[PDB]
């Protein structure tokens, strides 16, 4: 079934830079990571990439998440692989996080994907497009909360 | 050099330092998860006893807050005392880019 699941959040406090949605997927690709599973964390924009790919090092606390950006690692990549649209990822993962602002194609691929509903009003709309398109897509959709 | 510490034969990790943390310590279960290492396949060793191995020992190793390379064959890795790992994000990404340039000693391709 390809399942996508959307997380809600609850504010939008912006720590050391990063956006409250780009903390979270610190915390999620680490415990996604740490359950056995290939990672790949598709980013909007490069810039975006460098900052995950420096916040993966430093969050969540006491972790050692093994990670790059994904032309850089081991052969296949590393288990955490940072992307962005103008770089080509890593074959072989099962769970994308998603921090496109809509629908990628490249998405359809993976039975587990990942997506967000920031908290900011003005990106909700962007999100429930996202949410219609994977649903079109064929994807299973459910919402939730982080904790 | 009659008697000597044998490495089991199951062993694949040799860890080497001066305070052998817990291995179900949250920061050392995360190295050897990225070292594609499982507890049960570490050895825990202070400096002292490396001496004690016999000639001709080799098993990749990982050794914490000790500058001197070991007199063990196989791909040794070397971060700071966990303590200072634990809280140096810069040394942690160091590690791993340690770790990669010895991919084919801990992620053999097939």
């Amino acid at each position: 079934m390809k399942n996508a699941t959307f997380y809600l959040l609850d504010n939008d406090t912006t720590v050391d830079g990063l956006s409250a949605v780009e903390q979270l997927v610190c915390e999620i690709a680490a415990e996604r990571w740490r359950s056995g599973k290939r990672v790949l964390i598709a980013c909007e924009d490069e810039k975006q990439a460098y900052r995950l790919d420096e916040a993966l090092w430093a969050r969540p606390a006491e972790s050692f998440v093994p990670h790059n950006l994904a032309g850089e690692g081991p052969r296949g990549g590393a288990p955490v692989e940072i992307a962005w649209p103008q770089k080509r990822s890593s074959s072989r993962r099962d769970i994308l996080i998603s921090l496109r602002t809509s629908f990628a194609d490249f998405a359809t691929a993976f039975t587990e994907v990942v997506d967000f509903v920031p908290y900011e009003d003005s990106l909700k709309q962007l999100a429930r497009e996202r949410y219609k398109a994977y649903r079109v897509a064929g994807f299973n959709l459910n919402t939730a909360t982080w904790k | 050099g009659e008697i000597a510490i044998a490495i089991p034969a199951h062993v694949r990790l040799v860890m080497v330092a001066n305070d052998l943390p817990a291995l179900t310590d949250p920061l050392v279960s995360d190295v050897l998860r990225a070292l594609t290492v499982s507890p049960d396949q570490v050895l825990q060793l202070t400096p002292e006893k490396i001496a004690m191995l016999p000639q001709g020992s080799h098993c990749n190793s990982w050794r914490l807050g000790t500058d001197e390379p070991l007199s063990l064959e196989g791909a040794q890795v070397a971060s700071p005392a966990l303590t200072d790992l634990r809280a140096n994000p810069t040394a942690r990404a160091a590690l791993w880019q340690q770790i990669c340039t010895y991919e084919h000693d801990f992620f053999p391709r097939n």
